[PDB]
């Protein structure tokens, strides 16, 4: 009974910093792996981050160093923390759920309800 | 980076119709390819996860097809619940990519 | 003239009672045989042949890896697994490895990692097993009647032998008959081995060798390779990353190792029938029913010409070729002797009673002279021909 | 109070000036500590507890076999191979066998057979690793001032110790405060080991031992069992048939092998904690902050009646229950003596100043008489009570 | 016939006349008996079998403890009893615990406790007695005049025996008659033994071992189990509480021990059959009424050829199979020679006098050629057909 | 013949405490176990408590730590002491006698006249 | 944790009728079961315990049977002194429990 | 000898309709189950060789799924050229057995 | 593209015997198992016989001992031999092919043209 929940969108000035949080239930959270995906105002899609079971991260060059992913087994919470936001960073964002073996190498089975983020 | 394109930019279709959106890739991926649907204002949904494999509970009207760098999604009979956006997702190499989605509308 | 042309000739002689005569044949060698009353013969091995053996193993000696997948887990849980491991096309290796605060996981110690890739084959050595009853041996046989070079490829007889025909008759027109006895199924020693090929170059090897090469293999149609480790070498890991390294194509090392095996040729002009070098056979021959043609014909009498002059050919025999001018079928006498008084024929002839059918024929004649000095003499009486020789 | 009913007990006495005292605790036992003018304490050890361990392996001690398959090939061609051998749910084995003309093969000699079957587990032991950083100790203590047993559960105090904290500042009404320091992580052997669960029964053993069991096992989720052969046996082949059979349950043998180790248990009624049997710890205690409630009360003066006669205990010390009739709240004198004239006191009280709280309520007094016979005396004046005693 | 396919074999040679000939047989092997003028004869076992076994015991090897009840009594007032202990199908144990004022009782003496539980068996090993008069043997025989092997399943003759049966008469149509005498006085011992069954895997076992198992056991139908005190275990008591535990399935231990004995099985069809391995028997045979067929027929004259080449087999004889195009109902001469030039035989036929009936007919032949090398030869005149062969 | 006699019920304020007292005669009181049961015009019966001949107590979880049972082997009196009474606990109460082994696990074949306890 | 429950929660009868009541249990009671009667405004009394056993002084007209999870009580002929509430009582696990019971009336 | 059975014996259908044949087995056959089709005047044709595995050239409208001892063969839209006779066929055990066979007609 | 050809049908007397024959084309024949099935006017199919890439048979007990199956890989031919035919055997018969590996344990791929045998 998968449940997956957003929190923390809004507006931030260029050169600020921010973090977002998601909560989930219905499965033992340490046996799965997680991803973050963004949808532009033009409705194009871009993958931004994922993290394996364990704690190893991966990123594309679109993001490298500017913002970062982490996970807490204690709270069943996923976090995304951002710095030096640019104008292109305004989008809809969703967290998404990995697969039973915990490698990032899989298709993705469920999607959060998501939030916008805005810049001026 | 793996580039892909969904060839039919948009299509106009009706109840009972067969629709066959196709995609082409820049590399012969090992069929690590999946099809996503989105309905306006809702969260997206995943249906086909390996190139012809389908989640629990999802209605049977869809199937996938292809090999190497050539693939397509067929809906064997279109119904009102399924118009909207399709996106073609590949996950073979570190830079994941979605191509550009395409619109299917009830005519 | 095949008995002449091939270089390592040997000679055999036998008692005129028709007692059995026997010899061993080897592909580089030729044996000519004589017994005093009757015209002399040569038996020579042509080839050993094998037809459509059984396909057993495909062995792959060069390979390429198209994809890498990796997964890792901290010191908490012991070894993880990765879903691709159940698709047999994939190789795998695993280890425990270091982790720490520098790479996010929360406790010092050993975690564990797994890595996989799909496999595919570039060039494949094939092994086959010989099928005993499909062996054939073939043997060439000729009588030294001395027809021209131009006629050898039509006078020659081309016999076959196998376990189902252990002895055979040769029949020669106007010369009678003889029989050959082979021993073809000498033992089981030509078993124990596979016949093996890469591309048009090919070998025979002991099964006990083939079973123990470390290269990857699979048996029969379809399937997926096994023992797959030895072409896929994995880098000593760092920080949950691994370079998967394709080991080098083995081919030249393998081909060098085979050097002691005898060679095979996949001649596929001859119906894909395999040809084998290095054959080795033993045989018996019966001379009794040979006979001599034309012996009481007229002695040849008018002028003659040399057409290929008397010449050395290294076996110690000397050879010549002659043309008759006139007249009937005739017999030409030959002697080789100390002095032109011609008191005694000193040497030995390997053609016993050479004759011509019509005056526009030609004939070969050849002799083994005594050691040292001698005249060679042909014909009788006036307008003889004569020549001079040493050793 | 608490200590009096336990199977075994220590007395320990601190001479005045030893402001720190130390004592040792075991699960089935308790200690009473005593100091010359301070009310006595009982220290007692309930349990060693563990919370939410780490899951590391599944081990199978019974298996069931089904859907057998078999395949067969002749002596002259290939080796046994079969598609089902790929899917991980199967055990497999491969062998050569007898074959011959009685069946259909073209040549006599050894052929080959392969067989495999689906495998599933009915009952599996689970192994866990444990967080030394999260073990918990539970200790019970209370002051010994006389109180009827029917109230002891409300007067006992309970303490929790772990790697986070040293002594609590333990508080009591009227009497004051105290401190207990614990040597956390002084168990005889911990780490290097796994907790094990069967169905509702449990054991603990060193992490090296489990590697040597030849039973089949799985690591983590999503994998499949490995070293799989050892539960499954195959009879020698008949001409085209093999019979495959399980060794059945190993459970009783496994349960035999563990009997030297400490027992363990779950209890879900206490919110899924694990409790460890047979441990021990060492601690230090400071008494100095305690005080005596009774010291300012008057001496009693009046008739008093036993609610229970004195009775023996396995500790060699006496217990009695006393009740005061009409007096003020007061203190009751106690002495033990050789002669009823009671010129001297030969013995010591466990509870150093008994208090009559108020009329119509009970008191405990507990006393350690000398060797040999003597009199107990309670109350004073002509109404005094007596009861003879023997060693 | 089929005795060519069986893996391990010997001949046996008689002496001329009506003498009895003697043999011994082990379940997998066979023997072929030879006598100087008679056609040859092959015999084999097929099985020993048992029917209508008798039940003697059930032994229990897994049990469950579904319900428990306990209660206590104060150390002054002696022993205790509980309503459940009266009923025969229940576990029981009685012992002394601690007790005292900390648990609401008048004195600190050792108390009394009783415990009882609802026992039941869940899987049982069942033991059967074997009635030694009832064992059966079945024997196969075939006269080795031979025919294409597909006929074997219809030509083969099968026989029954028991301890009451004496010598037995048999026929071979067109060849005469024979007689067997298997001495049922010869067997392994089935006294002092039982047959054990657990779940369609079954064993012969010595009665002492069966009596020595400490497992619980039952006398027959119904009843109540005898010695649960070996299988159920109670842990040492707490103040008013006890726990009781099973030793699980013992199965694996028992399964291990039975490997010291012969294996036994139950058949799927005519399920009353029990089928037994590992015994051996001795028999004598009477050959006098056997006769050589076809002696009056002419010698064959026409051309003929192999349908399958002669081939090796591990006993040392060759086998070959032949057809005839247009021959009469006639005999085929077959012989072996050390040289194809000479008629003096050195080998032995094991099928004595071949017959072909009609143009459609075929024959199967075996010989033992002399150690060394030789020619096999069949037919006479120009039809003469031959093969080369080795030790 | 067995007789059973009841006393000590009544009305009390919430948060209070009272002890009930059953008196009995005509049988060897040292041996039999005994138990308390309560009832309402709402038909559902509730088991209250039970005691062994070995004085071992037994209680249901809803009242553990709240109710206490005890006995006197000279006076042949059964005492049930109840503390922190609630509007949760208002009923007719009964006392009853078990079987001669004095083990707790059996039915009961003599029943007292009973009386009420109530809370206001 | 035991539930016992009873089906004929409002059945009533008339003089001399055959009448039966029955109960179901959440787990096997292993026969540690019993049957009791409540008269209005008076002390309850026993009838039967365990496998259809009568206490002394209970009249012979009462009977029942059951096993496992399923149990029953029945009277060979109804008489006016039988008016009251039937109750079932189980005692195999230390949280002892009653059923809800049911009332029998003459019409 | 294991026995196996199908729900529709003979059934009418409409063009473009979705149609399903349930099959039920007496034991768990571990998905060694296949489906064959025939049309009159011709030899049979194989379509499904394991549950949701297809031969080359099978029309994508065929599908079939299940586990254990119950299975389904399904079609999303009937086509007249595809209509005829259907058979299920198990192949786990030593004795192979077919199902009943079932008949379909376009009304 | 592959084909199977199939011959020998006709009429036989009860208690008589017949050999049926089949030959194969378009694929290598030494590495497939083969099988026989029957069809009847009641339209219920039955399995008849099968043979491995090992020269070994399997039969159902409904006909065991009456028939035999064998291959001849020197000609790429099957022989199906029946003795003591009985009225129930009157049928349409088909040959068919197994798959890549020598076992009989598979589904079955391609089917013969059919030939008829009648008993009277
Ligand atoms: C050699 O061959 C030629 C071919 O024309 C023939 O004329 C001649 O007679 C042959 N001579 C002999 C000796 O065979
Ligand atoms: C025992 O507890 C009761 C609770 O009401 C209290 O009144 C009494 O004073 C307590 N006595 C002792 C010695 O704790
Ligand atoms: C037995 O062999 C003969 C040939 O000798 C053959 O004609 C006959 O059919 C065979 N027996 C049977 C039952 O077919």
């Amino acid at each position: 009974e998968v449940k997956l929940v957003e929190s923390g969108g809004g507006l931030v000035k260029p050169g600020g910093s921010l973090k977002l949080s998601c909560a989930a239930s219905g499965f033992t959270f340490t046996n799965y792996a997680m991803s973050w995906v963004r949808q532009t105002p033009e409705k194009r899609l871009e993958w931004v981050a994922s993290i394996s079971s364990g704690h190893t991260p991966y990123y594309p060059d679109s993001v490298k160093g500017r913002f970062t992913i982490s996970r807490d087994n204690a709270r069943n919470i996923l976090f995304l923390q951002m710095s030096s936001l640019r104008s292109e960073d305004t989008a809809m964002y969703y967290c998404a759920r990995g697969d039973y073996y915990g490698s990032v190498y899989s298709a993705m089975d469920y999607w959060g309800q998501g939030t916008s983020l805005t810049v001026s | 980076e793996i580039r892909m394109t969904q060839s039919p930019s948009s299509m106009y279709a009706s109840l009972g119709e067969r629709v066959t959106v196709t995609c082409k890739a820049s590399q012969d991926i090992n069929s690590y390819l999946s099809w996503l649907q989105q309905k306006p204002g809702k969260s997206p949904k995943t249906l086909i996860y390996r190139a012809n494999r389908l989640f629990d509970g999802v209605p049977s009207r869809f199937s996938g097809s292809g090999s190497g760098q050539d693939y397509s999604l067929t809906i064997s009979s279109l119904e009102y619940e399924d118009m909207g956006i399709f996106y073609c997702l590949q996950y073979d190499e570190f830079p994941f990519t979605f191509g550009s989605g395409t619109k299917l509308e009830l005519k | 003239a095949h008995c002449i042309g091939i270089t390592d000739r040997d000679f055999i002689e036998g008692v005129h009672g028709g007692t059995w005569v026997s010899a061993t044949l080897e592909q580089d060698k030729c044996v000519t045989v004589m017994a005093p009353d009757k015209p002399s013969l040569d038996i020579s091995l042509e080839t050993v042949a094998i037809d459509r053996p059984a396909e057993v193993r495909k062995v792959c000696y060069n390979a390429v890896l198209t994809h890498v997948k990796i997964n890792d887990k901290c010191p908490s849980t012991g070894e993880a697994h990765l879903a691709e491991e159940n698709e047999g096309d994939n190789a795998c290796k695993r280890t425990y490895s270091d982790r720490g605060w520098g790479n996010g996981c929360g406790l010092f110690g050993k975690g564990s990692i797994v890595a996989c890739a799909k496999f595919t084959c570039a060039k494949s050595m094939s092994l086959f097993e010989v099928d005993q009853t499909k062996i054939q041996y073939v043997i060439r046989a000729q009588l030294h009647v001395g027809a021209k070079q131009e006629n050898w490829t039509t006078d020659i007889k081309t016999l076959k032998f196998d376990a189902l025909s252990g002895s055979q008759e040769v029949e020669f027109i106007g010369y009678g008959k003889a029989t050959l006895e082979c021993q073809v199924q000498t033992a089981v020693d030509f078993g124990n081995s596979y016949i093996a090929e890469m591309e048009t170059e090919s070998w025979i090897v002991d099964r006990q060798w083939a079973q123990d090469l470390t290269l990857p293999w699979q048996s029969g149609s379809g399937g997926v390779w096994r023992e797959m480790h030895h072409l896929v070498e994995f880098e000593p890991p760092h920080a949950a990353t691994i370079r998967v390294l394709a080991l080098g194509n083995q081919e030249g090392s393998l081909k060098t190792a085979l050097t002691g095996a005898m060679r095979v040729t996949k001649d596929t002009n001859d119906n894909n029938l395999y040809k084998l070098h290095g054959g080795h056979v033993s045989c018996r021959v019966k001379l009794s029913a040979l006979t001599l043609k034309g012996t009481s014909y007229k002695i040849c009498t008018d002028k003659m010409f040399f057409v290929k002059n008397p010449t050395d050919t290294g076996h110690g025999t000397v050879v010549m070729q002659v043309k008759v001018s006139k007249g009937a079928p005739c017999r030409i006498p030959v002697i080789v002797a100390d002095d032109l008084t011609a008191a005694i024929n000193k040497g030995i002839l390997v053609t016993v009673n050479p004759i011509a059918s019509t005056n526009d024929d030609e004939v070969l004649i050849e002799v083994n002279p005594p050691f040292g000095d001698s005249y060679i003499i042909v014909g009788r009486g006036d307008s003889r021909l004569t020549y001079q020789w040493h050793k």
